[PDB]
RNA sequence: ACACCAUGG
RNA sequence: AACGAGACUCUGGCAUGCUAACUAGUUACGCGACCCCCGAGCGGUCGGCGUCCCCCAACUUCUUAGAGGGACAAGUGGCGUUCAGCCACCCGAGAUUGAGCAAUAACAGGUCUGUGAUGCCCUUAGAUGUCGGGGCUGCACGCGCGCUACACUGACUGGCUCAGCGUGUGCCUACCCUACGCCGGCAGGCGCGGGUAACCCGUUGAACCCCAUUCGUGAUGGGGAUCGGGGAUUGCAAUUAUUCCCCAUGAACGAGGAAUUCCCAGUAAGUGCGGGUCAUAAGCUUGCGUUGAUUAAGUCCCUGCCCUUUGUACACACCGCCCG
RNA sequence: AGCAGAGUGGCGCAGCGGAAGCGUGCUGGGCCCAUAACCCAGAGGUCGAUGGAUCGAAACCAUCCUCUGCUACCA
């Protein structure tokens, strides 16, 4: 319950998901060990290069 | 609304606070002024324009719609 | 600054010195704003005081103009009765003669029955405005039986 | 003020909260068994299932008992529940409600006489006064509410701490409008069928003796419902004692018909 | 991993 | 092979290149003149302000409007069966202005009250073909499009400073747009001129905005309904107030329930101005400028549309059919 | 006549002293091409009457009245 922040990159754009196609799947790398990759979904208007910030780095994202 | 029940004129009590805060607040504004005491804003204006004619506070800024001073340009 | 008396009680209305002297007495009838500032100017007393800056010796002066107006060179295209419809007189009309004029106005119409007695009397507009779809005043009318 | 001596909620207690009004993710209320904070009830966190229009489960301005779930008290953050409410929690929060209330109601005299230029009167009066009142039967299931109940048919309590003006007999008259009369319910159940004329003068020697061992003229009830069902109730006490003066008497006053003539039942 | 969704001068 | 799409026409953005202009201007000085030293200086010479006056001065930058030019996914890098094409970037006035026009087939859509378009039926002298008066506006109530507000990112009172699209003397039909002088607080009146118009109103001194006063959280100096009394103009006639002006009265309304409309860049919204109807007159509509955002670069969830496969007891086509 | 329960919006009711709402009915809106269902708002209160306590009540106490169930059933 206890963990600190992650910054990630986005190093590639994937697809828009979500009812209205209103948020983006996106993959991240974690800023730390660059060998590290995830997929998250982000609400706002992400381009390719941005840093995000992860309350919650352990999860991952399926879809909608 | 409400009801903010402020005062037309200084009496002597707030006459003199009105004195005594000169050196404490870093911004004076009329608004500020009617905040701090009960007084009916449009004696505010009244108020501050006759500290600054004795020297007491400094204008930065007129306008229409703002008026600004400070404490003696110090601190 | 000389924490004085304020209410004033003039003629049958109560006036509040807390105001500026040509806005409050505007609170007699027949006095707005555009009469007061003149009766103000016209008795030369200032116009940034207080209405609880005036001791008596103002105060019945600043009335004494209000009430007799054409003595104190008000002209005549700027008072409220003129050509008084059953005396010939002009004048402002103050505080209660105001309504004994209304009334007055509107029971003589009413006696010899004109148009504007009658919509007077079964409360409707009187002037030619449209009554099918404003004024509104009654309940809803249920359509079911 | 503040209701309780516990200065703001904490982590799964209900409060008995007035729904002030509701935005886009939740009901904003005003909890008022505290101080007067704001909190918000989650719109998911509102039911378990479906909800077909939210302006019935909740309406503005009814007060109503809901359970708190997360408390900040760096930065002043209440989140509360309905989900997380239970019947038998029901029927409890609004007697801690009420008798929070109740103390709150007799603070106000004090408040109506005292230095209210200022509400910190009450504040102090509060934590000086109130905050002792309910730490000595709290885990044995009293408030605040159980010194006053003592304070006017045993006055020992107040008067073993300080005792302040013109607050005694406003509590000493107010409280014993509402909580002091007695549960009287103990219409003893007299039975009997007599078959001889001096059969009404012969119980006559116990009708006097309701009660036995005290006053003659002491006031007791004279009761008929039924010619066969004589009734007995006495001097009143508490119902205990009510109890102990009427555990023989259904005998005590038969003991005289059965001796003349006829058995009767025991 | 599927709430409700009837009828027609 | 044909239609529709596209192409096409008008429009907005660019040309210090062309054509050529007292019914448009610029600059120059010929000037001449006013004014102030505001500069060296003296004040003059040099300058500074001028919608003050002239040029048979030189010119077309601004204005006008004609002819041509110019943008093509043409250049460069990626992605593309290396095809059709897509993304990014340099250069550029611009790399996706806005409208007009628009198919086969159809609807018992609207219009007989636009018509000397029209079939049939009705009436036709006690007319369903003309004058006077009233109505189309009446008010317990239900609904639609809208105007003004709920104030301090404001109201009031002064000062300052900027537009564009238009219209303008009428034949029957009798009326147009106004300058400037005087008179009146105001609406308005009298007197003399210009214009059939890039010529006169007009350099269209527009509003919001900008700069200073008074107000002070109070249904208040916010708001302007309702109503009393008076003065003008149009007209043959103003009462059921035509419109306009003045003093007075001073209502609801403190941001709006369930629902629901419109919108992607000089756009939404604020703001004023013209045309239409108009003897009189816009809270309407149709065009024009002025200040000028937040949010998107997506999806098929909701409402619908297009194409393919599939199912059907429907074809008056699911607002269908049909069982007890 | 007696016991017990109840007396609150047209109707069923909730309401452990800081004091008027719920469910149904009624009227008008919403949603739909339209009707039912469903959503919203409005209207309608001597809290049975009379006194008393209480700082204060619809609520507590006392008297009376009116309904309902059950025995009593009574010259
Ligand atoms: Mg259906
Ligand atoms: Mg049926
Ligand atoms: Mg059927
Ligand atoms: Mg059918
Ligand atoms: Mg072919
Ligand atoms: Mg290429
Ligand atoms: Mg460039
Ligand atoms: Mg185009
Ligand atoms: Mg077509
Ligand atoms: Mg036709
Ligand atoms: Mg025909
Ligand atoms: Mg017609
Ligand atoms: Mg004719
Ligand atoms: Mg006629
Ligand atoms: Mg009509
Ligand atoms: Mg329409
Ligand atoms: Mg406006
Ligand atoms: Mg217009
Ligand atoms: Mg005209
Ligand atoms: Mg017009
Ligand atoms: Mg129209
Ligand atoms: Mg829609
Ligand atoms: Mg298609
Ligand atoms: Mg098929
Ligand atoms: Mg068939
Ligand atoms: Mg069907
Ligand atoms: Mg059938």
């Amino acid at each position: 319950r206890v963990q600190p922040i992650k910054l990630a990159r986005v190093t590639k754009v994937l697809g828009r998901t979500g009812s209205q196609g209103q948020c983006t799947q996106v993959r991240v790398e974690f800023m730390d060990d660059t060998s590290r990759s995830i997929i998250r979904n982000v609400k706002g208007p992400v381009r390719e290069g941005d840093v995000l910030t992860l309350l919650e780095s352990e999860r991952e994202a399926r879809r909608l | 609304r409400d009801k903010l029940n402020n005062l037309v004129l200084f009496d002597k009590a707030t006459y003199d606070k009105l004195c005594k805060e000169v050196p404490n607040y870093k911004l004076i504004t009329p608004a500020v002024v009617s905040e701090r005491l009960k007084i009916r804003g449009s004696l505010a204006r009244a108020a501050l324009q006759e500290l600054l004619s004795k020297g007491l506070i400094k204008l930065v800024s007129k306008h229409r719609a703002q008026v600004i001073y400070t404490r003696n340009t110090k601190g | 600054p000389e924490k004085f008396q304020h209410i004033l009680r003039v003629l049958n209305t109560n006036i509040d010195g807390r105001r500026k002297i040509a806005f409050a007495i505007t609170a007699i009838k027949g006095v707005g704003r555009r009469y007061a500032h003149v009766v103000l100017r016209k008795a030369d007393i200032d116009l940034t005081k207080r209405a609880g800056e005036l001791t008596e010796d103002e105060v019945e002066r600043v009335i004494t103009i209000m009430q007799n107006p054409r003595q104190y060179k008000i002209p005549d295209w700027f008072l409220n009765r003129q050509k008084d419809v059953k005396d010939g007189k002009y004048s402002q009309v103050l505080a209660n003669g105001l309504d004994n004029k209304l009334r007055e106005d509107l029971e003589r119409l009413k006696k010899i029955r004109a148009h504007r007695g009658l919509r007077h009397f079964w409360g409707l507009r009187v002037r030619g405005q449209h009554t099918k779809t404003t004024g509104r005043r009654g309940r809803t009318v249920g359509v079911s039986k | 003020c503040r209701f309780y001596q516990h200065k703001f909620p904490e982590v799964e207690d209900v409060v008995m909260v007035n729904v002030r009004s509701i935005a886009e993710m939740g009901a904003y209320v005003s909890l008022l068994e505290y101080n007067n904070i704001e909190g918000m009830i989650l719109l998911s966190e509102l039911s378990r299932r479906r909800i077909r229009s939210i302006n019935k489960l909740i309406r503005i301005g009814r007060n109503e008992c809901v359970v708190v779930i997360r408390v900040d008290k760096e930065k002043g953050y209440i989140d509360l529940s309905k989900r997380r409410v239970s019947p038998e929690e029901a029927i409890k929060c609004e007697d801690k409600f009420t008798k929070s209330k109740t103390v709150y109601s007799i603070l106000r005299h004090v408040a109506e006489v005292l230095e209210y230029t200022k509400d910190e009167q009450l504040e102090s009066l509060f934590q000086r006064t109130a905050w002792v009142f309910d730490d000595k039967y709290k885990r044995p299931g009293y408030g605040a509410y159980d010194a006053f109940k003592h304070a006017v048919s045993d006055p020992s309590i107040l008067d073993s701490l300080d005792l302040n003006e013109d607050e005694r007999e406003v509590l000493i008259n107010n409280i014993n409008r509402r909580l002091t009369p007695q549960a009287v319910k103990i219409r003893a159940d007299i039975e009997v069928a007599c078959y001889g004329y001096e059969g009404i003068d012969a119980v006559k020697e116990a009708l006097r003796a309701g009660l036995n061992c005290s006053t003659e003229t002491m006031p007791i009830k004279i009761n008929l419902i039924a010619p066969p069902r004589y009734v007995m109730t006495t001097t009143t006490l508490e119902r205990t004692e009510g109890l102990s003066v009427l555990n023989q008497a259904m005998a005590v006053i038969k003991e005289k018909i059965e001796e003349k003539r006829g058995v009767f039942n025991v």
